[PDB]
């Protein structure tokens, strides 16, 4: 019963895996790139990267792994996806056309099966006799890699050790061995199995068992001729090999957890390592010959590169880092460290808007044309991102060097308030580094009269931040009181007053107190290039959200709604309250309608009556799972996203005969996005068919546009979705119908009210041959539908975003 | 010496013990317990 | 408050009914949603929840008989949670399986002794009369709401690895929960919401909050004797709440755990006194004198000679009773101790008994048992 259209305006950027080998030739060093559900095969060249490819998978990469068979002249690309979908690829070039081959595929779902703790796990044996897989607690898939097993057809062992942190595949054996880092209540230990096929089971490892340190995570194996295995913790870094044991305790590695490597060298000398805060560890491996042994393990700082999820080695002392929180990079390792003592210099960076946790549309240039200002990153990598559509999408980047948290503009000012979070540790706290929120031009504490510790400890420090519109500098930054967590920013007038205020909902957050029992709403009002304190407001509770609603405040305390008016005296009275049991975390509105929505999806629609000067309960839609972010379409409509990455739409139709039908939001449409989407804002990044724009920001750092159909188009495109899936050839044979099916967690039902805007302008970069099969039989406007008039309508489609 | 069904009260005389008795607020399904 | 030398496993075993009697180990168990047709005695009208024992007795012989037909096939009758007493309104209930049958005949009278447990909870589609008496119900059967943990769909690779925590320690109780949130939640950068938010909904964190209000109720309450599970958990908690009969049909309705011991912690920070029913100001506790005496908590239903069935609330003081009657050990629903009547000082209303030890070694040697059905929650 809702029409709804989804394309995505900017494509993921966050990088969730990275491999190296020869996919494209025997010959060429390959880089492939994953970023959720793009594909990207660059050609490793003395001068970078040279894309060589990009594709489109119907499925979140959760595996991406290079191997190759005896009798293989390249390798073969094992790929699973976050829904199971296993499959083998080939890379076929002929003359100019590339395509990957889909050598062989699969779905390796298991009907029964509770997700690991740890996550999906896939090694493949490095003889590549089978497939490893690690999906659910107790089990392990063995795919057997026989050119045969054309369906991918696997068989599940079972596992004695329930909590497995990680496994691998070890080298030098004449089984597929596997060593893994388990966990039980003795503490963590090391065991050895070594697989047989034949007879589908385990049998007894190699070594023994071994018990390991406490925080023990990561198992490298090693290649020949050391074989054996490095396991990876916290305070220590040991390798076992049979009956011989090496352990190390460096100091340099105890003040961040190493989550990422790589092998540098072919026979495993060197290792490439990653902290959390962005540090670059080598591990050497010194052998001496006795048959090779190791002889000792040596860890180094390289230096410091941003966050990286993974690491890669290319070639020449060039690394590649993927990371989530920041810029990819693609950095050079010198032989002799430079005057700053890092051995790490940047050559290239590569943008990742993600994660997206919110942002605002101002026409900055007013030429009629929106641009999109995001607060992206995290820690160090956080900053604000300009998009604007060029004449394709111009970004640019303003860096913080803290975290940005919430963002809006305000007009008269000509800036934007931008909440901002840095971390200080407890030494009485020092700032880790320089950021926008201690270099500002001008900066004020809060000095409110409302209202143990270790030297290590972290604590966080929230800012509001005035941002120059032109310049982008950190104009003014007024920091908040110690322990108090900044959630909530509108910028809005008030009452009769002509003055336009920033408007800041803070929680009091102890660790001693599970929820907040104290909070404040300031009044701030930037003039003359300073930041005064107009008024403030002490609340029982967190100020979870804050919208302006027909010029007064209307603010969400724990589990009340409150409305406030602005008197003449500039002070906030509170005008009525309403309670609904649920935590206001989401409160939305449009004209006099409010929706008040909570982490578990507990939606309610409440309407003010300036009569009664009350609040109603309109209407009510409670249905447990998790919930990101919500939106209203318009007066019936709200958009939603929700746990498996789906949005789906509620509707209110007010004009039902039941009163039981008037109080409940039917879900009139469901679409597995792929994606966690943080934020949704009104606007639209083209001058000013579809009707609205709604934007959304999501986790991976794509931008994604919703706007509704008329039900004619939304027909016309649905026929279109069936007709191109026939026809167009997904990589890895993955249906689209089963990639966009809503997906939860063993409970999946069809997509509805939702139009796949990619699948449809897809529908233009296909041979005339093929457009002529998709455009067959159609009713347009009825009339013989041809090729042309739906060329026409896709390109009109287009111009949206 | 007469006993209350519902809790263990002990009383002397009749009248006693029909108030308290009906004074037990429930359904007080006679029917289905005594025996 | 003294230390209890009392065998708290004691009173859980209702070794008032009487001696051994047949156990059927049958869990049976219904699909979710599965439509079912069950069986409903007239005689019970408490709110079971599921995993709460309710022990009976009947006399009359249609429920002997329905009983009887019970013991063969599942075992598994209903329990309609009466909104309204009245007119038996009864828009849910609980399914009762039996799993333990006695019969004798004293008195000159059939007479079945039965302890059912509450297993699963389901929407009532139709309520029909027979011609025998026993009405016999449409069930729906409810089903458990297990969501993922939160941060599930938002995290990092990388950091799936070491989500794993080593163990628990047998302030480092604070310092162990801190290092718990910084590394369960820290993905929590990448979405709009802190990490105590994310811990607001954390079942762990929730079961521990609970655990720490419960603690003052037992001060040997060892974990162990609590459920690890979160459904297991927030049922256990539901049950043992002095709480009136429309917060129970709440914590009935609730199908998630997550919401259920949001619920019941809204309910135990909220609730500070309980008062007498047939009056409205003479308040007979506070919350500070529960204590568990039993495996099942403060709260446990038991049955009277003549079958009625009442849910006792332990405690260790209470105020405004009027004692009748002298300490008689027989029929005790706790072994070792004597009771006696307890009215409203007000209106002279039923509310419960006084027990006293009858071992001069025993601790504590005396303690009260209100039910709670005479007792309202007061909120302040
Ligand atoms: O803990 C306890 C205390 C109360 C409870 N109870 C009753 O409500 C009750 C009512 C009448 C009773 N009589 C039947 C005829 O001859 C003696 C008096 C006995 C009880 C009794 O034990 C129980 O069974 N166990
Ligand atoms: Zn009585
Ligand atoms: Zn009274």
């Amino acid at each position: 019963m809702s029409y709804n259209y989804v394309v995505t305006a900017q494509k993921p950027t966050a990088v969730n895996g990275c491999v190296t080998g020869h996919f494209t030739s025997a010959e060429d060093l390959n880089l492939l790139i994953a970023k959720n559900t793009r594909l990207e095969i660059y050609v490793v060249t003395a001068e970078g990267l040279r894309p060589v490819k990009e594709v489109g998978m119907y499925g979140k990469i959760a595996v991406m792994e290079l191997f190759r068979p005896k009798g293989e002249s390249k390798d073969l690309l094992f790929i699973l996806t976050a829904k199971y979908n296993a499959c083998i690829l080939e890379y076929k070039q002929s003359g100019e056309s590339i395509d990957i081959i889909t050598r062989a595929h699969g779905n390796v779902q298991d009907r029964i099966g509770r997700p690991s703790e740890t996550g999906i796990i896939g090694i493949i044996d490095p003889e590549c006799r089978m497939i490893g897989l690690r999906l659910y607690d107790g089990l392990f898939k063995v795919i057997p890699l026989d050119r045969d097993n054309k369906e991918l057809k696997a068989f599940n062992i079972r596992l004695e050790e329930l909590h497995v942190i990680d496994v691998k595949f070890l080298y030098g054996c004449q089984a597929p061995t596997i060593c893994f880092v388990y966990q039980d209540p003795q503490g963590r230990h090391v065991k050895t199995y070594e697989v047989s096929l034949r007879e589908k089971e385990f049998n007894k490892g190699p070594w023994k068992q071994e018990n390991v340190e406490a925080e023990a995570s990561m198992v490298i194996a090693v290649p020949e001729p050391f074989g054996g295995a490095i396991i990876i913790g916290q305070e220590s870094i040991t390798y076992h090999n049979g009956d011989k044991y090496l352990a190390i305790a460096p100091p340099i590695i105890k003040q961040s957890t190493i989550v990422c490597h790589n092998r540098v060298d072919p026979n495993g000398s060197r290792y490439l390592l990653g902290d959390m805060e962005g540090r670059l560890f080598m591990l050497l491996l010194e052998k001496e010959e006795q048959t090779v042994t190791l002889k000792d393990l040596r860890v180094e700082l390289l230096g410091e590169t941003s966050i990286a999820e993974c690491l890669t080695y290319l070639d020449n002392g060039v690394v590649f880092v993927g990371s989530r929180l920041g810029d990819s990079q693609l950095v050079k390792l010198n032989v002799d460290s430079n005057e700053q003592g890092s051995y790490v210099v940047a050559m290239e960076t590569f943008t990742n808007l993600g994660p997206i946790v919110d942002m605002c549309v101002v026409d900055l240039e007013r030429q009629g044309q929106g641009q999109l200002v995001t607060c992206s990153g995290a820690f160090k990598e956080g900053s604000l991102r300009i998009i604007r559509n060029g004449i394709k999408l111009h970004i640019r980047t303003v860096p913080l060097y803290e975290s940005p948290r919430k963002i809006c503009y305000q007009e008269v000012s000509q800036c934007f308030g931008v909440l901002s979070s840095r971390i200080e540790v407890q030494d009485g706290t020092t700032a880790l580094r320089p950021s926008a929120s201690t270099q500002a031009l001008s900066s004020s504490v809060s000095s409110s009269k409302l209202f143990e510790t270790s030297f290590g400890e972290e604590v966080e420090v929230h800012n509001l931040l005035i941002i120059d519109q032109h310049t982008f500098e950190v104009l003014h930054a007024h920091q908040f009181l110690q322990n108090e967590y900044a959630l909530s920013l509108v910028s809005c007038k008030l009452g009769k007053d002509p003055n336009t205020y920033f408007i800041v909902g803070t929680a009091m957050v102890y660790p001693e107190e599970a929820e907040p029992k104290q909070g404040r709403i300031v009044v701030f009002q930037y003039s003359d290039g300073k930041l005064q304190t107009v008024a403030e407001k002490e609340v029982k509770g967190a100020v979870y959200s804050m919208v302006e609603f027909n010029g007064k405040l209307l603010a969400s305390i724990n589990s009340t709604v409150r409305l406030y008016e602005w008197t003449t005296e500039k002070e906030l009275r509170t005008e009525c309250n309403h309670y609904n049991n649920i935590m206001a975390l989401y409160l939305k509105t449009k004209g006099d309608f409010i929706l008040v929505g909570d982490l578990m999806r507990s939606v309610l629609l409440l309407a003010y009556k300036p009569m009664e000067g009350n609040f109603e309960e309109i209407a009510r839609d409670f249905n447990p799972n998790w919930m990101s972010a919500v939106e209203i379409l318009d007066d019936d409509n709200f958009l939603g996203a929700e746990n498996a990455f789906n949005l789906f739409v509620c509707q209110k139709d007010s004009a039902a005969t039941t009163d039981e039908e008037r109080q409940h939001l039917q879900e009139v449409g469901l679409f597995h996005l792929g994606e966690f989407v943080n934020v949704f804002c009104h606007g639209s990044l083209v001058m000013q068919p579809t009707q609205g724009s709604v934007l959304f920001g999501t986790v991976n750092g794509m931008i994604g546009l919703v706007t509704s159909l008329s039900e004619s188009w939304y027909n016309l495109l649905l026929d279109m979705q069936n007709r191109l899936n026939k026809v167009i050839k997904s990589v890895g044979k993955i249906e689209h119908s089963f990639w966009r099916s809503f997906h939860t967690e063993r409970k999946t039902e069809p997509a509805t009210g939702f139009i796949d805007g990619d699948l449809i302008e897809s529908f233009l970069d296909i041979s005339r041959p093929k457009m002529q099969e998709v455009v067959a039989n159609l009713q347009y406007d009825k009339r013989e539908a041809t090729a042309d008039d739906l060329i026409k309508v896709v390109e009109e489609l287009t111009r949206i975003h | 010496l007469l006993f209350c069904p519902i809790c263990g009260f002990t009383c002397r005389q009749k009248g006693n013990l029909l108030r308290h008795i009906n004074l037990h607020t429930g359904e007080k399904l006679f029917k289905y317990h005594l025996y | 408050p003294n230390i209890i030398n009392f065998d708290t496993s004691l009173p859980t075993s209702h070794t008032y009914l009487g001696a051994d009697m047949e156990e059927f180990h049958g869990r049976t168990l219904h699909d979710d949603d599965s439509c079912q047709v069950i069986p409903v005695l007239p005689q019970v009208m408490m709110i079971l929840i599921p995993g709460q024992t309710l022990p009976l007795q009947l006399f009359h012989p249609q429920e002997v008989s329905m009983v009887r037909n019970l013991i063969q096939k599942d075992r598994t009758f209903a329990v309609l949670a009466y909104s309204n007493v009245q007119e038996r309104e009864a828009q849910f209930g609980t399914t009762a399986e039996i799993y333990a049958y006695r019969e004798e005949q004293d008195f000159g009278i059939e007479i079945v002794k039965v302890k059912a447990i509450g297993r699963q909870r389901f929407k009532v589609l139709e309520l029909r009369t027979q011609s025998d008496g026993i009405q016999q119900a449409k069930v729906q059967i409810l089903p458990e709401c297990v969501l993922p943990s939160t941060m599930s769909a938002v995290q990092l690779e990388s950091l799936n690895k070491c989500q794993i925590f080593p163990s628990k320690p047998v302030q480092c109780s604070y310092k162990w929960w801190q290092k718990y949130q910084k590394r369960k939640f820290h993905c929590a950068n990448l979405t709009s919401w802190p990490r105590w938010l994310y811990s607001l909904y954390d079942a762990e964190t929730l079961m521990d909050r609970i655990k720490k209000q419960l603690r003052e109720w037992d001060e040997n309450l060892k974990d162990d004797s609590l459920p690890s599970n979160p459904i297991d958990f927030s049922y256990r908690v539901a049950a043992c709440l002095p709480i009136d009969d429309v917060l129970r049909i709440q914590l009935l309705k609730i199908g998630s755990a997550i919401q259920r011991l949001r619920c019941e912690l809204d309910i135990m920070n909220k609730c500070t006194s309980l008062c007498c029913k047939q009056c409205q100001e003479t308040e007979i506790t506070t919350k500070n004198e529960i204590f568990s005496l039993s495996l099942c908590g403060p709260m446990a239903a038991y049955v009277n000679p003549h079958g009625y069935v009442h849910e006792t609330l332990t405690v260790y003081k209470a105020c405004n009773l009027n004692l009748i009657g002298r300490p008689s050990t027989e029929h005790s629903w706790f072994p070792g101790y004597a009771w006696t009547v307890a009215q409203c000082k007000i209106c002279a209303s039923h509310i419960g008994w006084k027990f006293t030890a009858t071992k001069k070694d025993m601790s504590p040697q005396k303690f009260w048992g209100l039910t709670r059905s005479a007792l309202l929650p007061t909120i302040p």
